[PDB]
């Protein structure tokens, strides 16, 4: 069970702060522009996720000219950031 | 009865095992606890770890000399530590003046800001008798909390 | 090639030479009797005749500065905010301030 | 003498020609004394005008000094004027140590040395901590060796070595370190002082 | 240890303003009530790191008072202890501006070597330390047996021990990524700050007081004087280094010419006579009697010395009475003009920058105090 | 190469004691170390040397058991140790029973004494002068 | 002098550029910086344990006080104040008094160890050498009040140092 | 189901015994001695850390907002704990249906752990310092990803089963050359304090080190292997442990050996540098199984 | 004229009325953004105490390096610096405190 294994490690690392709690008794917009891309870059990964589990069944010719594109335009993505991205 | 007097020695055995010291540069003093970290006289890893961090650690060391700019600066550092805290005033200056004394601006005693527990008498404080402050430490404690 | 100060070893000559003529004038405008004017034109002087004589050589730049002519450059770029200083504020021609008290041993 | 002399006078002579230099210019607004002894050269200025000096030095075709690096003052209360600041030179391209001094009690402002020379407002913070003399046109003059709730200037012969305000309890209070406790330990007065003149020459007249 | 006050426009540094002096001592009006011999252990407890540089500038400074030079002998351990300091000093340069980075081995890979150094300082003076070694009347007490054997086998292994750090630092893309270009500064305007002992020599002006003004036997002993290019904290690093190798050849030139002969001042008036020598002799004892409580007698006059410290000067400025108390004196040490640096060091930089400036520098806090 | 540095492990444990000794320079001292022992000292102090092993090194030397009256072998601090400190210990060269040999007076103290730390019997300040009299009677 | 630290272009054309480019993309550097500790993993650390081991030392160190005594009995000390007045803290302090009839050694004796910076200087200045300064590390107290020495007393209780002191002074008669 | 126990004791034990070997294996690099007083070889200490934290160690918090700071360090040992489960081994405990997908997303969820922390504290000075390092971990999560795939894309389904039958003769080490060193880097982002550094604070350290030990077995099987021997699971549990220690020596020897690389100059490194290499690397195992024939 | 100092007499008076409303202003500031410690409305009276000490004017030399000094102890508030309510507290908090009489004074005998 996926359900058993996942709760088991969460009750047991809830049970180590009580241990601690109850036993003892006497500003700068440039870092946004980085979290930014890194959604906008993650959402590209998300799409070029599936290749090592999609390319079985499906022609070769046709997916190459479309797996490297979107390869390209993250890196033009890149290219955009070079022309002044700021100090960070 | 007997299982009682027995697991209070084991949670003083635990502070006999590690201390880690606050890593105060205020002193020539500080260059002498530094050759604390110098292999030839070490108690790294024997007990001593100088990651500090003004929290986490247990011990303080007032290094040498104190002035009136630090009184209320190292003051702040004590209630930041936990309750288990243990304060050496290694170095003559830090014992009552070890120079100066007489001076406007270097603070008497230090216990004056901070009560001290193990105090350590020499100016340059060779790193043998550095020993010392640590040892008696892990000595001093011996019965805490019988009721 | 390039001095080891910030100040950037630029290859020019005859540069030294415009700077050291125009604090000549500057000289003559106001102190005539005051002993400064009489003293620091002599030097001055004594410099231009080296680089006059000298064309491009290190051995110009070896006397009195031994430092390239960046900094024998650098000596006369102060020189001209001096001697305005100087003229300004009088100083060398004029001699009438008051006497200290009658002390001095230890 | 082969130990007792320590070096002969030889660049003596050498160094009394800037004695005669810049005397030969004759302010009574700049010049006043003129003092060399032990291949030194020391050098009093009038109150009105500081700034005329420091400008003179820096640059120059004569001598190069440039760096008008140290900075000290004397107390001392034997005079009508109290206070002396004095300025330590050097010289990278000449090779030379001389003195500029400054004779006024200066309790009254002082002409300030900081557009001349940059690591000198630093120093200025200092005499008007430990000695109490302000400087004029002077940018940021802020407290550096005194502490924060420290009250006079504490180098001042007029007080003694322990002060006014020196110990700090914490005791009653939970946060508060104390301040108006002013009981120290006893220093002892040496009272050691040679009977007759230690040196001839240096004897003056009553 | 500092605290240093920030302005930050948005991650870089506009404004650096430090509001240092938590450690003022107040040695300027202590010394004052002190004798001569009284206050001589005040200068080695200045600096943190320099024991025998110390003392040196403020004896040299009695003796240009005095006008008594110190024995042949006694010069040879000046110079041969002043280059030990050179060590000392610049190891510290080394290690606590890498611990304060992040490095950690090349400060414990130093500190084995320096805790055998200290070896040197136990067999020739009490403490560990600080030590009253260095005195107005030339050297306190004359080196051991034992010690001038140890020095050539300390010095045989050393070279390959320096040379271990350039392999493990130097080469490293780290450095040459972190503390390259970090306030290039060279010009007049640097020249206006006064920093003597690196910074200056470290980059630009080829001026050191080692080759222009003799102390206690130079020029006769070869030194080697490293000078950069730019102004950045590598360069300025570089040059420590540099200055380390070309340290040794001094200390075995100096185990070279040794004149076997005096170790204090023959005359009675400002060094105390030889133990064995007091208790049978009358004059003696009596000049021990008044050469300790009474100080010296010094000659009235002001006298300004300054001996080249690895961190930069001791300006030591003497003011003296016809009594045996110096009344007034300051010990100008580079920290005064390190900190000042801080207002053009920190132009365009980042945080992170700032810890890289006072590693280079080497702003040891012990240092501001007059 | 291999089967010298094995070899010469089990050699040290073999040495000193065995099973039971083994354990004692293993768990109370911090290093275990076999070489050549003086075993001449106040109490029950050993004090070895000879070996080589690094610079400003005299070998194990080890804590005495009950030095006075602690009754500790656990832990035991710089106090043990009879006047030795300054000959073979750091300082000289030759040992205090075998070569250079400690001089009598009759003013020293014959049995060593422990540190003071926060345990009755320790040290004390204390007034010297007679101060000035004052006295009133009937 | 001149020695230079700026490296004025190594890299020129080809085979000189391309060594300094592979620094920069890979490593090889930094893998060569970890051969550095990696040796220095295996050889021999230079550790005490102080329970246990002891590290170097001096015929000549200062450390605790103590004032010895001639072989004879008696007490060394002729109080002169003359240590009083050498000492840089003014930790030592002297009042004498006539010993019953005839002799005149000492009454009150505190030496301050919250004072003190250890100079050697009351153990050069004393004629007679008394305070004489032996090898000593162990001190550690709970007050100041048991920290600092009092009238002789603890001073001349360090007769278990002084065995240690009379072999330290032979090597100290001719110094070294 | 008795093994989840059987993963958590011995693994919260294995995070407590690094003590000893993240200051004496650094301690050699650093040619000073460790632990050595406490035990006979210090073996004593790792449990006695636990005892002086846990049980005697109070609290004192700046604010405390009602659940939070109370609910940050179960968010920090939940994650690197759950970690232990997709784990291939010689045998997993309960497979899930694709591996390495797992693996990533409690990875990218443990960036809530430092994130809870700097909401903790009231005050403004300590939560840019804790953004600052939400930013060294955010950022490298890019190039994870990336580099991952790579991997993948050479042989294997995202089931991590199915990645150790493909190194039957030789290592994925040889023909991902530069990806190799991509993973020594990337994996020191998540708070191993070694190219940047910024009661419930001593479980942080619980958490913390368990990934490091997290990142040196994924490392172990994404490019280490030697042999399968599904008869024999004797040679294969004692193979895999020395592999794993090998790279927990690495981990610990770029904390000694080099300096901070600073926050500004971490981001020119990655972004500036390393997305440009490690897409064109992406670029060229695109084309690998189209080139030659090499599809699971 | 000689010395300077910064104003003539009548001047100097001003730069004081000046100075008095600058320190006015932060006794309510330095509550919230400092600590409560005492009151807002008892530390306006330590202002009104401090300046009655000061109340002499004889020369416009002595006011002027007052106005200095006063532009130094009383600022070590406004550009927010460290003290943590033991630098710049002037009252005395432990203080006997003594009183001016030969009745208080010579029992508990000083002097
Ligand atoms: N605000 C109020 O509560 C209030 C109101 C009106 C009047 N008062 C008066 O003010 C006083 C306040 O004192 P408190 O309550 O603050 O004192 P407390 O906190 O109880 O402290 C007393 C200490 O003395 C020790 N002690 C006392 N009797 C002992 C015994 N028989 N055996 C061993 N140890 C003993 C205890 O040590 P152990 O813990 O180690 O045993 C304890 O640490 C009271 O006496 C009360 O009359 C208080
Ligand atoms: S006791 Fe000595 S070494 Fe320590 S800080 Fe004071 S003067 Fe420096
Ligand atoms: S210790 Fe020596 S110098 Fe001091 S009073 Fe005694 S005999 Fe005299
Ligand atoms: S060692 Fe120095 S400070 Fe200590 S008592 Fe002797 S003279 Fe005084």
């Amino acid at each position: 069970n996926l359900m058993l294994a996942l709760l088991t490690n969460f009750t047991l690392a809830t049970l180590l702060v009580i241990i601690a709690f109850w036993l003892p008794q006497l500003f700068s917009m440039k870092f946004f522009l980085v979290a930014i891309t890194f959604l906008l870059f993650d959402l590209e990964i998300a799409l070029l996720l599936p290749l090592p589990w999609a390319s079985q069944t499906a022609n070769l010719n046709t997916m190459l000219t479309m797996a490297l594109f979107l390869i390209i335009l993250l890196a033009v993505s890149l290219a955009y950031e070079w022309t002044q991205k700021g100090l960070e | 009865e007997y299982v009682v007097a027995k697991l209070d020695d084991l949670i003083n055995w635990a502070r006999r095992s590690s201390l880690w010291p606050m890593t105060f540069g205020l002193a020539c003093c500080a260059v002498e606890m530094m050759h604390m970290a110098a292999p030839r006289y070490d108690m790294d890893r024997f007990g001593v770890v100088f990651r500090a961090s003004p929290r986490q650690s247990d011990v303080m060391i007032v290094a040498g000399t104190l002035t009136n700019k630090m009184a209320p600066a190292l003051r702040k550092v004590y209630d930041q530590m936990p309750e288990p805290r243990y304060v050496v005033s290694m170095g003559s200056c830090a014992n009552g003046g070890g120079y100066y004394h007489y001076s406007y601006s270097v603070v008497r005693g230090c216990d004056r800001i901070v009560p001290v527990d193990i105090y350590v008498p020499g100016c340059p404080p060779t790193a043998e008798a550095l020993l010392y402050g640590i040892l008696q430490l892990q000595k001093k404690i011996k019965r805490e909390k019988r009721l | 090639t390039g001095l080891v100060g910030l100040a950037v070893c630029e290859t020019p000559h005859e540069r030294l030479k415009i700077l050291y003529t125009k604090i000549l004038d500057v000289l003559g405008h106001i102190p005539k009797n005051a002993a400064y004017r009489k003293y620091t034109e002599q030097i001055t002087n004594e410099k231009l005749s080296m680089v006059k004589a000298e064309p491009d050589v290190k051995k110009l730049e070896e006397r009195l500065q031994g430092g390239q002519i960046e900094e024998v450059i650098l000596q006369a770029e102060n020189e001209l905010s001096l001697a305005r200083k100087m003229i300004q504020w009088k100083p060398w021609e004029p001699l009438v301030e008051e006497p200290p008290a009658s002390q001095w041993k230890w | 003498r082969p130990t007792v002399r320590p070096r002969n006078d030889v660049a003596h002579k050498q160094l009394s020609a800037f004695g005669e230099y810049v005397a030969e210019i004759l302010p009574k607004y700049v010049q006043q004394v003129q003092v060399s002894c032990f291949n030194e050269l020391e050098i009093c200025i009038h109150p009105d005008g500081v700034i005329p000096v420091l400008t003179f030095l820096r640059d120059h075709s004569n001598a190069q000094f440039k760096s008008l690096a140290d900075l000290t003052a004397v107390d001392i209360p034997t005079r009508q004027n109290r206070f002396e600041i004095v300025y330590n030179l050097l010289s990278l391209r000449f090779n030379s140590r001389i003195r500029v001094k400054t004779y006024t009690d200066e309790l009254t402002p002082i002409e300030s040395s900081v557009p001349v020379y940059k690591a000198a407002n630093w120093y200025e913070r200092e005499i008007w901590d430990m000695f109490g003399v302000f400087f004029a046109n002077h940018p940021d003059l802020r407290r550096i060796l005194t502490d924060y709730g420290f009250e006079g200037h504490p180098f001042r012969k007029d007080f003694p070595l322990s002060g006014y305000v020196e110990l700090r309890y914490d005791d009653e209070v939970k946060r508060v370190v104390a301040e108006p406790v002013e009981l120290a330990q006893e220093f002892r007065k040496f009272d050691l002082n040679s009977p007759w003149e230690a040196f001839p020459a240096y004897r003056q007249p009553p | 240890v500092l605290r240093l006050v920030m302005e930050l426009s948005g991650e870089m540094v506009r404004k650096c303003d430090p509001h240092i002096g938590l450690l003022h001592r107040g040695t300027e009006k202590l010394i004052e009530y002190k004798t001569y011999l009284q206050a001589l252990p005040y200068f080695d407890r200045l600096d943190y790191v320099s024991m025998m540089c110390n003392e040196q500038a403020y004896s040299l400074a009695v003796e240009k008072l005095l006008n008594i030079r110190p024995p042949p002998r006694a010069q040879w351990i000046r110079v041969l202890f002043g280059e030990i300091t050179r060590l000392l000093n610049h190891i510290m340069a080394v290690t606590t501006h890498a611990l304060d980075i992040g490095a950690m081995t090349p400060f414990f890979w130093m500190f084995e070597e320096r805790e055998k150094m200290f070896e040197f300082y136990e067999r020739v003076s009490g403490a560990r330390m600080h030590a009253a070694y260095v005195r107005p009347g030339g050297v306190h007490q004359d080196l051991p047996l034992g010690l001038m054997d140890d020095i050539y086998e300390f010095s045989k292994n050393f070279s390959l021990r320096i040379d271990e750090l350039e392999e493990m630092l130097t080469n490293n893309r780290i450095w040459r990524n972190r503390t390259v270009d970090i306030g290039i500064v060279t010009a007049e305007d640097a020249l206006n700050y006064g920093f003597s002992g690196v910074m200056l020599r470290g980059s630009g002006i080829q001026w050191d007081l080692r080759k222009t003004q003799p102390y206690d036997v130079y020029d006769q002993v070869e030194f080697d004087v490293p000078i950069g290019s730019r102004g950045d904290c590598y360069d300025r690093y570089l040059c420590r280094v540099e200055e380390m190798r070309q340290s040794i050849r001094i200390i075995s030139q100096c185990l070279n010419k040794m004149p076997p002969g005096e170790i204090k001042v023959d005359d009675a008036k400002v060094s105390p006579p030889k133990r064995a020598e007091m208790k049978t002799s009358m004059e003696s004892l009596i000049h021990h009697f008044k050469l300790y409580t009474e100080g010296y007698q010094v000659p009235p006059g002001a006298t300004y010395t300054a001996i080249e410290a690895p961190k930069g000067e001791f300006g030591v400025y003497l003011v003296s009475d016809g009594s045996s108390r110096p009344y007034r004196c300051k010990i100008k040490a580079p920290g005064f003009a390190h900190l000042a640096g801080l207002d053009k060091m920190s132009k365009g930089h980042m945080l992170a920058d700032v810890v890289a400036i006072i590693g280079t520098q080497d702003i040891v806090f012990g240092e501001v105090d007059r | 190469e291999l089967l010298q540095v094995l070899k010469r492990g089990l050699q040290q444990v073999s040495g000193h004691g065995g099973l039971r000794g083994y354990l004692r320079v293993l768990f109370r001292a911090n290093d275990v170390r076999v070489g050549t022992l003086v075993g001449e000292d106040k109490y029950g102090n050993k004090y070895y040397e000879d070996n080589k092993q690094f610079f400003g090194r005299h070998r194990w030397v080890i804590y005495t058991t009950e030095m006075n009256g602690k009754n500790t072998f656990w832990d035991v601090d710089g106090s043990m140790v009879p006047p030795e400190w300054h000959r073979w210990l750091h300082c000289m060269t030759d040992d205090p029973p075998t070569v250079k040999p400690p001089t009598a007076r009759k003013f020293i103290w014959t049995n060593h004494k422990f540190n003071l730390s926060g345990t009755p019997q320790q040290y004390v300040p204390y007034s010297t002068t007679r101060k000035k009299i004052q006295e009133w009677v009937p | 002098t001149y020695k230079y630290v700026n490296l004025r272009e190594p890299s020129m054309d080809m085979k000189s550029v391309t060594d300094r480019a592979a620094q920069t993309l890979l490593w090889t550097e930094l893998i060569r910086g970890l051969g550095m500790t990696l040796s220095y993993l295996f050889r021999e650390p230079a550790t005490i344990n102080y329970p246990f081991e002891k590290g170097p030392l001096s015929p000549r160190f200062r450390g605790e006080h103590a004032l010895r005594r001639y072989p004879s009995g008696e007490e060394r000390c002729i109080a002169c104040k003359l240590c009083e007045a050498v000492c840089p803290a003014q930790a030592i302090t002297i009042e004498a008094e006539p010993r019953a009839d005839g002799s005149r050694r000492t009454t009150r004796y505190d030496i301050d160890m919250t004072k003190c910076i250890y100079c050697g200087f009351c153990q050069e200045a004393c004629p007679v050498d008394a305070i004489v300064e032996g090898p000593n590390f162990e001190f550690s107290t709970e007050t100041h009040e048991e920290l600092l020495y009092n009238k002789e007393k603890l001073l001349n209780n360090g007769d278990k140092w002084e065995a240690e002191i009379a072999a330290n002074i032979q090597a100290d008669y001719l110094y070294r | 189901m008795i093994n989840i126990l059987m993963l958590i004791i011995p693994i919260l034990l294995a995070v407590a015994f690094l003590t000893l070997v993240e200051r004496k294996v650094l301690g050699y690099m650093q040619l000073r001695k460790g632990p050595n007083v406490v035990g006979p070889y210090g073996l004593l200490q790792p449990i006695a850390d636990a005892i002086k934290l846990f049980i005697k160690e109070p609290l004192r918090p700046a604010t405390s907002s009602a659940s939070m700071f109370i609910l940050a360090p179960i968010m920090a040992l939940g994650l690197a704990l759950t970690m232990w489960i997709p784990l291939p081994m010689p045998y997993p405990l309960i497979n899930m249906n694709l591996g390495v997908l797992f693996m990533l997303a409690m990875s990218s969820l443990a960036v809530y752990s430092i994130l809870w922390s700097g909401w903790a504290s009231n005050s403004k000075y300590a939560l840019i310092g804790a953004l600052r390092a939400v930013a060294q971990t955010i950022s490298y999560e890019v190039t994870l990803a990336i580099i991952l795939l790579s991997v993948l894309l050479m042989s294997g389904s995202f089931t991590l089963s199915t990645l150790i039958t493909t190194q039957e003769q030789m290592w994925l080490i040889l023909p991902a050359w530069p990806l190799a060193m991509m993973w020594f880097i990337s994996t020191l982002a998540e708070t191993n304090r070694a190219p940047f550094d910024l009661g419930p604070f001593a479980l942080f350290f619980m958490a913390e080190y368990a990934n490091i030990i997290m990142m040196n077995i994924f490392t172990a099987i994404l490019f280490l292997g030697t042999s399968h021997n599904p008869h024999m699971p004797e040679l294969y549990t004692i193979n895999f442990t020395i592999k794993s220690l090998l790279l927990t020596m690495s981990f610990l020897w770029i904390r000694a050996s080099y300096p901070r690389f600073r926050y500004d100059q971490l981001m020119h490194l990655l972004w500036k540098n390393f997305l440009p290499l490690t897409l064109a690397l992406c670029m060229w195992h695109v084309s690998l199984p189209i080139l030659t024939s090499g599809i699971p | 004229v000689k010395p300077i100092f910064s104003r003539d007499m009548n001047e100097a008076k001003r730069r004081v009325r000046e100075l008095y409303r600058a320190w006015y202003r932060e006794v309510p500031n330095t509550v919230h953004l400092f600590q409560l410690d005492i009151s807002v409305k008892q530390g306006r009276d330590k202002v009104r105490e401090m300046f009655k000490k000061n109340a002499h004017i004889t020369d416009p030399r002595v006011v002027d390096l007052l106005v200095i000094k006063g532009k130094m102890e009383l600022e070590e508030t406004i550009k927010v610096w460290k003290q943590r309510t033991h630098v710049m507290r002037f009252f005395h908090e432990t203080e006997a405190p003594r009183p001016k009489d030969f009745l208080s004074k010579f029992y508990v005998g000083h002097d």
